[PDB]
């Protein structure tokens, strides 16, 4: 619980990145989120975007629970000596800090990527060539891409996409359902 | 092909016969033409042999431009030539006295400053007109390399003599006048620093011998009326400024304009245009609504262009054949240039408590500003500074929101305003960067006025740097924010006491109708703002 | 509510973008701004901030959510940097 596999755009035909999350400290103070890892500038602020999303989609899914208020939670990408950026990871941070606070292990065999709003839009991202080959050297069954992506994914080559199950996305509520089907 | 090189060789000695050749330079003629003696017409250093030496002798030596040294017609060509700079005027009649006084032609180095479009280049060639000189010109703003200045070497192939040596040649005399444009926007570079080639050439000492890269011979440079143009004078190099003569020209007001633009922008417009004055009629409400309106700066460059746009569609239309003339009343000038693109002259009409008026002074010109101050919120204030401030604009907020809460203690001791409330102070325009202390005491009104909640007295603007005890300091650019306050309709003008000196130099008519306060203490700023 | 479609300048001519906010926290209320906004644009949301917090005094005194409560602001588009005053009456 708290780990998320996601997807990456590298030079060397692309890589998948895992997300952890981990609570940094066992009555009007509010939690924290710290971000670690060599992120960009724009890849730490898409982590303030769905850590704020992430508190939103708790009081509508669960008012009771509140692990994402008052908690402080640690968010690390591992392999931290290599640089990273990118809003690509956004739904991945989304989904570690929702089963971080539910305390319910994702969905095995399942990659996620693509930007995601504070309102929980789904964004399209680049490199789709690049995540779907990755997705298939990692031995993944799921794979989870923006709604407006779905051009690009059936651009690519046959042998590339066949079995291969993909979900396109527009908002954050079909990948909750995905991701924690119960 | 020796009679033909025998030919060239004759003609090249004639033309040398009239100059004054230095002793060190016939040599050079004379070794450069025994090498063409033996040089054949095919090969290709004869060309360059050929090209070098004709430079060489093109170039005058002791031969000058007959100066006029009459007062009285010198004058009466900078007063028809140009409206207003009377200081530019009498540097140039002082610079004719001295020279009649020498008893022979002498140079010196002059820099005029101001904002664009105020005349700084025309005047330059009004100046060469009157002192039967010849003009020439040249630009080294944003300029980094070096060689334009001295030409190249004569071995490198397609090599030409720098500028000045250019200058030498056309002007044909030993006794040009020389216009430098944008010396305050020359930069450091990585290729070269040209701004040790230019402390060369404004110096007494050295332009007296002037090395080049191409004619490889000293050039007396002096005796060369040295006019330089720059908008501010702090980004001029400091070396540079000790060796130039400032001289400040200012901007005009809308009654100094529409006399510009009736007696000569409307004619050399219409001059160019082909047009005549029975056949494009220019009236002068259309030319000050031109100016309100259609114009803000404060020189007559962006009226220019609205005016020959005027013209350029009048001299359309009578060729189509609308009409045989063309009359521009205020009725139909947006047919011409269209909707105004100024409405509003000030931002605040009336100032809410919490505004203040201020002025500012760039390389522009002259602007008004206004300061906002709003209660962020409803133990310890805090004051919030918005806006692209700068890091000594930004002190100056503290250093007046410091005195503000002092002065409160000594004058209203039951409130609390200020120490125990959160202020949000803005300043509009937030696009456009700001810096300077200029407006440190009008700081400390607008906080004043919010935490009193009475606002200033109307068509008011103040400016003047303010120290932690209430001291006012003096600012800089006086003349320039006293136009922009005349444009902005203000009434009352707040000025520091050491800068009366500034204020009063401006002209008769601009200083009239202005009530101007000079004040030493915010205190005395206190009951110009707070009558009551 | 809370999402307003604004107007800007890009290369390839004019684009749309919205202006999002939502609530951070469930006694000063604070302000975080999202997205590669530049200087200028991150200081028109102060200003914007402001005078928003003191329009609602005068319009609907009751209403306290602007004081007390903790706001995000993000423009979504976050690779994509954005600067100038512009976007400052959306916000
Ligand atoms: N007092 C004046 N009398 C006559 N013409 C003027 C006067 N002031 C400005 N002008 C006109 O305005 C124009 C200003 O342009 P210029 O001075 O060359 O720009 P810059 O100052 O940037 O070099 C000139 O062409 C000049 O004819």
């Amino acid at each position: 619980p708290g780990v998320v596999m996601g997807l990456a755009w590298t030079a060397m035909g692309g890589s998948t990145l895992f997300v952890e999350t981990s609570l940094r400290r066992p009555g009007d103070k509010d939690g924290s989120l710290e971000v670690t890892g060599q992120l960009g500038e724009v890849m730490k602020e898409s982590a303030r975007i769905a850590y704020t999303f992430a508190r939103a989609f708790l009081m509508q899914h669960a008012p009771a629970n509140d692990y994402l208020v008052t908690s402080h939670i640690h968010l690390h990408v591992p392999e931290g000596a290599t640089p990273k950026d990118g809003p690509s990871a956004g739904c991945t941070i989304v989904t570690a800090l929702l089963s971080l606070a539910m305390g319910r292990p994702v969905r095995q065999n399942l990659a996620m990527t693509g930007e995601v709003s504070l309102t929980g839009k789904i964004l399209p991202v680049g490199g789709i060539k690049e995540a779907t080959i990755a997705a298939k050297r990692a031995g993944v069954t799921c794979i989870v891409l923006p709604a407006e992506n779905k051009k690009d994914f059936y651009d690519l080559a046959a042998f590339i996409t066949e079995g291969l199950e993909v979900h396109f996305v527009e908002h954050y509520r079909e990948i909750f359902d995905i991701a924690f089907p119960d | 092909e020796k009679d033909d090189k025998d030919a060239i060789e004759e003609k090249f000695r004639e033309r040398l016969k009239e100059l004054v050749v230095p002793k060190h330079v016939m040599d050079v003629v004379d070794e450069e033409l025994s090498k063409l003696g033996l040089l054949d017409n095919h090969s290709s250093e004869f060309n360059v042999t050929r090209n070098y030496l004709d430079w060489l002798t093109s170039i005058p030596w002791g031969k000058y431009s007959n100066e006029n040294l009459d007062l009285a017609r010198a004058q009466a060509v900078l007063e028809e030539d140009h409206y207003g700079m009377e200081d530019v005027k009498k540097r140039i009649l002082e610079f004719i006295a001295v020279s009649q006084l020498r008893g022979s032609t002498q140079g010196k180095i002059l820099c005029f400053y101001g904002p664009p479009g105020v005349g700084k280049t025309s005047i330059a060639r009004s100046i060469a007109r009157a002192l039967n000189r010849e003009y020439f010109r040249f630009s080294v703003g944003g300029m980094t390399d070096v060689a334009e200045i001295k030409g190249h070497r004569r071995t490198y192939v397609g090599a030409m003599p720098g500028k000045i040596i250019q200058c030498l040649k056309k002007t044909k005399t030993e006794n040009p006048l020389i216009l430098i444009d944008e010396v305050d926007k020359i930069g450091r570079g990585y290729q070269g620093d040209p701004s040790s080639a230019l402390l060369e050439l404004l110096d007494p000492e050295q332009n007296a011998n002037f090395l080049d890269h191409y004619l490889d011979v000293p050039v007396d440079l002096s005796k060369v009326l040295f006019i330089c143009t720059a908008n501010v004078t702090d980004t001029i190099p400091e070396p540079l400024r000790d060796r130039m003569e400032m001289i400040n020209v200012s901007g005009y007001v809308a009654q100094e304009k529409l006399a510009i633009a009736e007696r000569y922008l409307v004619p050399q417009a219409r001059a160019l245009c082909g047009l005549d004055e029975s056949k494009a009629k220019l009236s002068s409400d259309v030319l000050t609504l031109l100016i309100k309106q259609y114009c803000r700066e404060s020189g007559v460059r962006n009226l220019q262009k609205q005016v020959e746009k005027v013209l350029r569609k009048s001299a359309y239309k009578i060729v189509s054949g609308e009409a045989e003339s063309v009359e521009v009343t205020p009725e139909n000038l947006q047919d011409f240039v269209g909707k105004p693109v100024f409405t509003v002259e000030r931002m605040y009409d009336v100032t809410p408590p919490g505004v203040v008026m201020g002025l500012a002074w760039t390389a522009m010109g002259g602007s008004t500003l206004f300061v906002e101050t709003s209660l962020r919120r409803p133990k310890d204030g805090s004051l919030e500074v918005t806006g692209q401030l700068g890091e000594v604009m930004k002190e100056s907020a503290r250093i007046a929101y410091t005195f503000a809460r002092a002065f409160l203690m000594q004058h209203a001791p039951a409130n609390d305003y200020l120490v125990t409330s959160h202020i949000h102070l803005h300043v509009p325009e937030g696009a456009t960067p700001k810096d300077g202390p200029s407006a440190g005491c009008t700081i400390v009104t607008a906080l004043l006025s919010l935490a009193m909640g009475r606002p200033v007295r109307q068509n008011l603007a103040m400016t003047g740097e303010v120290s932690l005890t209430g001291k006012i300091l003096p600012v800089g650019g006086i003349k320039e924010a006293t136009i922009a306050a005349k444009r902005a309709g203000v009434t009352c003008i707040v000025l520091p006491a050491e800068n009366k000196k500034d204020f009063y130099d401006l002209a008769a008519f601009i200083t009239e109708g202005l009530e101007v306060h000079f004040v030493e203490h915010y205190r005395e700023i206190f009951d110009i703002a707070f009558p009551d």
